[PDB]
């Protein structure tokens, strides 16, 4: 299937994301370094089929593994500095987001 | 664990053990569903 | 002086003439900055202006008899910039010179 | 041998250059690959011939040593002849250039002989009685309606008119069949009736093999008869001849053969029992087909003689019409099948045609074959071009996609957009983005990106199936800390946890096993493992746990 | 079009322009490459050139 | 997976050469057994035999005879012998030194 860019990302705290707006691509004028989402993009997963004693900690608490894992586009390490400029190029039959 | 490793020619005997099936058709996959 | 190179196109004894007119260089579609930014080759459009004359197998010498004419497309030919650079795919290049 | 001592020259100076290699040559080399072959055996073992002066200062003997006469031999020879046996094309093209091609009026001459060549088979099978014993009970079988009716014939020579000729077939049959000397003229003008009908393909095919096997069945008693006693008894060939070829349903040939008191034949007493018991299968099998053996063992000797003139002149008709062949495929050639995969799939079909032709249509055989052929030469670009088999209906459909986008490339100014595709075809506009997306042709993965160390494409493709050593490293200290955690659990709960999930064992079990197991019904096994989980479920034993779930 | 694009596009003659620099755009504009298609090669030439 | 038919980025996959002189080998294999089965005129199934011996051998070692068939790049693909042999086969460069 597709590949959504949206703001809501499995696996991460609310901490990790003060940068990304809504829409998920960071602010303009937001100083990131190595580690933080620059844009926020995550690819379905189908299906898991995960191991055993995993399930057993999964059963005891009660979280569900995502269909969707993360690929989302960071900051590559070392480098700290100020998005100052974005855009976002999209398809012709796709509709355009909130940043678009 | 082992020891000298030996080459030689190799018999269809020989050949047909180190397979697990002959291939008989030139297709690789299915192209809409990519199995 | 790469028209007249091989035109006009005769056919074989045809009586058939392909002649050039002349040719024109069009407008570009996208400016440099927006030929960056799109990730496009900046260059013009390049309109010819033939003329098919056809004489009937009679006399005298090849009658022009039946003629057309047209402004014809062949290919788009890449700008230099002000600064003596191209843009072929949204980046800068250069051609240097060569010494045969 | 100029040749010769040019090997000894590019020695004595330790290199070649293409000047030398191109005044040392034969002078009468006209195709450039002979040139190219040459080159390499000289340079194969010494003296690397570049194109120039250097060398000059470079000392550096990969070249030795029996590869060096060898390679001298297989140069002194390369005089001897003049080529080329390297290119199949080549050798394929004066293969057919041998056969003259001229058959001008002759293809009807040799087409009569096809078709008076199987019909000494049609005769060999109208004397087969077994072949038209299932004829008529397949008369009788599809006028039942045990199959459809045009099962028997492809076309023939009315449903009543035809099942009432059969009738008579019947009539005549039983007038030739319960006559056991008045056998002769029945069998034999009801063979002429019967010569005046139009089988079924896999019907005269299945019918007349299994006819084949008839006769090879008797051909394996004769086997039996054969090398058990002539090659093995060591009977005589001449005897062989004498007394089994002849009679061969008596026992006045081998029993009478142990019996002629010859050095020979009192050897007989071995191999007796095999030819004792391969007398009573030929003679029962003489019944079993319906005729004694000889005659129709020569009726189907007869129909092997007329097959084989059948084939005989198709083959003249096949390389006649290869000679066009040829023509016709070159061209298909840049269409994603080399040339000789193309002229081997047209002769396929040229033996196609030559196998379903008619001279009673008046016409030149060349149109009919060649629509064959080039029907079978595109099946063939079609099915075997690209290294992923798209079907054939796609590739219709992307053959239009490229003429209408060449088409609006120089009519809409600038390009077509698949958006403007979706209308200028009557497509739904992602079926034009998946034909597109789905008629491109694979990267090699050996293209080299041009950089530092010529690495290719093939070795940048990272594996995303492979689990990070970091995860396996977790997932084992996961194994740890479950067996931790269940250790600090009555071995009741315990127990039921495991079993439960496929916790450090095999297959995990339903509920209802596992009361099996402990003598419960399934509801018992439930409250345990919600007791377990509960406690699981609590710090203490969960801390380490729950940070497993890291997030 | 395809003949002259894959020209410009792809040939050792169309080079990114360096330009780290006002001097490195400036010199590398004028700059007399003695390699490409029609011009010799790096094995072939070699201390001639 | 020695001789993969990854796939690429946009639905266009990468292969290496095996995989096409396979196919080739395969192709004319294949081919060779129906004209057998059809009792062709022996010119044409020689021809054939001969395709398949050179399919055969530009599959062990292509280049070596017969001016080596090109891919679809053009290119003199690789056979078995080059993945081995020379400077970039096996013994040369990931045998001796790797990352
Ligand atoms: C490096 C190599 C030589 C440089 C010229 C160039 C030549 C053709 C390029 C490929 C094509 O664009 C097709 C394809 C488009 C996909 O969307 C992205 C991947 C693909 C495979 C490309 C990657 C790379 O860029 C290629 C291999
Ligand atoms: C660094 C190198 C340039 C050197 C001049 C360029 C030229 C070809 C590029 C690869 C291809 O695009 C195919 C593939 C596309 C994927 O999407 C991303 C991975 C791949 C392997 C690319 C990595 C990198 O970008 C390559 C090696």
């Amino acid at each position: 299937g597709p590949e959504e860019i949206t703001a809501d990302i499995p696996n991460v705290g609310e901490a990790a994301l003060s940068k990304l707006d809504e829409s998920g691509i960071v602010y303009i004028g937001a100083e990131v370094t190595g580690g933080d989402i620059l844009v926020g993009k995550v690819t379905p997963k189908g299906e898991t089929q995960l191991t055993p004693e995993e399930k057993l900690l999964r059963a005891i608490f009660g979280e569900k593994a995502s269909d969707v894992k993360d690929s989302s586009l960071r900051v590559p390490n070392g480098v700290s500095g100020t998005v100052i400029d974005v855009q976002v190029f999209t398809r012709d039959g796709v509709e355009k987001d909130k940043r678009a | 664990e082992f020891d000298a490793i030996k080459i030689a020619l190799a018999s269809p005997d020989m050949i047909r053990s180190w397979s697990f099936g002959e291939v008989k058709k030139p297709e690789t996959i299915n192209y809409r569903t990519f199995k | 002086a790469a028209f007249r190179s091989v035109f006009p196109i005769q056919s074989y004894s045809g009586n058939s003439e392909l002649q050039y007119v002349s040719y024109r260089l069009g407008e570009p579609v996208f400016d440099v900055q927006e030929c960056q930014i799109r990730g496009v080759t900046y260059s013009a459009p390049l309109r010819v202006k033939l003329r098919l004359v056809i004489y009937e197998r009679e006399a005298p010498e090849g009658t022009v008899k039946d003629i057309k004419e047209q402004e014809v497309y062949m290919g788009e030919i890449p700008l230099m910039t002000d600064n003596g650079t191209f843009v072929i795919n949204g980046t800068e290049r250069v051609i240097v010179s060569q010494l045969h | 041998s100029q040749l010769k001592l040019l090997v000894t020259r590019g020695k004595e100076q330790g290199y070649l250059t293409y000047a030398e290699v191109n005044d040392h040559l034969p002078e009468d080399i006209v195709d450039s690959d002979q040139i190219e072959d040459i080159i390499q055996m000289i340079n194969d073992m010494g003296i690397q011939v570049m194109e120039e002066a250097p060398d000059a200062d470079d000392l550096m003997n990969t070249a030795d040593e029996d590869a060096a006469e060898a390679a001298a031999q297989v140069l002194s020879s390369v005089e001897s002849e003049i080529g080329r046996t390297t290119d199949p094309v080549r050798m394929y093209m004066r293969e057919m250039g041998t056969v003259e091609l001229l058959t001008r009026e002759g293809e009807i001459d040799i087409a009569k002989r096809i078709e008076d060549g199987i019909n000494q088979v049609q005769c060999s099978v109208a004397e087969y009685p077994e072949a038209i014993t299932y004829l008529l009970e397949q008369y009788d079988r599809v006028e039942a309606e045990e199959a459809r009716l045009s099962d028997l014939i492809t076309g023939f020579v009315d449903p009543e008119l035809a099942r009432e000729k059969f009738a008579e077939l019947r009539a005549q049959y039983v007038v030739t069949r319960d006559t056991i000397a008045t056998a002769q003229e029945e069998i034999l003008k009801l063979s002429e009736v019967f010569k005046q009908f139009r089988l079924v393909p896999k019907q005269f095919d299945y019918l007349v093999n299994s006819m084949r096997v008839m006769m090879d069945r008797v051909r394996t008693q004769e086997r039996l008869i054969m090398k058990l006693c002539v090659e093995q008894c060591k009977m005589p060939k001449k005897n062989f001849i004498t007394l089994f070829t002849g009679n061969e349903t008596s026992d006045t040939w081998f029993n009478a053969a142990i019996a002629m008191n010859k050095p020979w034949s009192e050897k007989l007493h071995d191999v007796s029992e095999e030819v004792h018991r391969a007398l009573q299968k030929l003679q029962q099998i003489e019944e079993e087909t319906g005729l004694t053996i000889e005659q129709v063992k020569d009726i189907n000797r007869r129909m092997s003689i007329g097959e084989a003139k059948a084939r005989r002149a198709k083959k003249e008709m096949v390389e006649a019409n290869l000679r066009l062949v040829i023509s016709i495929a070159k061209k298909y050639t840049n269409r994603g099948l080399q040339f000789l995969d193309l002229i081997q799939e047209g002769n396929i079909g040229l033996m196609k045609a030559v196998d379903k032709f008619e001279y009673r249509r008046g016409y030149k055989f060349s149109t009919y074959a060649t629509w064959w052929i080039r029907q079978a030469i595109t099946r063939s670009i079609a099915d075997q071009a690209r290294t992923i088999r798209i079907p054939v209906h796609m590739i219709e459909t992307i053959n239009k996609l490229n003429r209408i986008s060449r088409q609006m490339l120089q009519e809409m100014g600038r390009e077509p957009t698949p958006e403007e595709l979706a209308e200028r075809m009557l497509m739904p506009e992602d079926k034009i983005r998946k034909v597109l997306k789905i008629a491109k042709e694979p990267i090699s993965m050996e293209t080299p990106i041009g950089d530092d160390e010529d690495s290719h494409l093939g070795d940048f493709i990272e594996d995303t199936t492979l689990e990070l050593p970091l995860d396996s490293a977790t997932t084992e200290s996961l194994r740890a800390a479950t067996h931790d955690v269940l250790a600090g659990l009555t071995a009741r709960e315990a127990k039921v946890l495991r079993m439960r999930f496929g916790i450090d064992m095999n297959t995990d079990y339903t509920l209802e096993e596992v009361g099996k197991q402990f003598d419960v019904t399934r509801e018992r096994i439930r409250q345990i493992e919600a007791k377990a989980l509960r406690k699981l479920r609590h710090p203490s034993r969960s801390e380490v746990l729950r940070s497993f779930l890291d997030d | 079009s395809a003949a002259v694009k894959e020209f410009f596009g792809s040939s050792q003659l169309s080079q990114f322009m360096d330009q780290n620099n006002p001097l490195s755009e400036i010199t590398h504009k004028r700059r007399i490459s003695a390699l490409g298609p029609g011009g010799l090669t790096r094995e072939r030439a070699g201390f001639e050139v | 997976d020695l001789r993969p038919l990854v796939p690429l980025d946009g639905g266009r996959f990468a292969t290496s050469d095996l995989n096409d002189l396979y196919r080739r080998v395969i192709n004319r294999n294949n081919r060779l057994k129906r004209l057998l089965d059809l009792a062709a005129p022996d010119i044409i199934v020689r021809n054939e035999k001969r395709m398949l011996q050179e399919a055969v051998d530009a599959l062990l070692d292509n280049g070596r005879r017969g001016r080596a068939i090109t891919g679809s790049n053009k290119r003199p693909l690789k056979s078995l012998a080059d993945m081995i042999k020379g400077k970039q086969g096996r013994f040369r460069q990931n045998l001796l030194g790797k990352r």
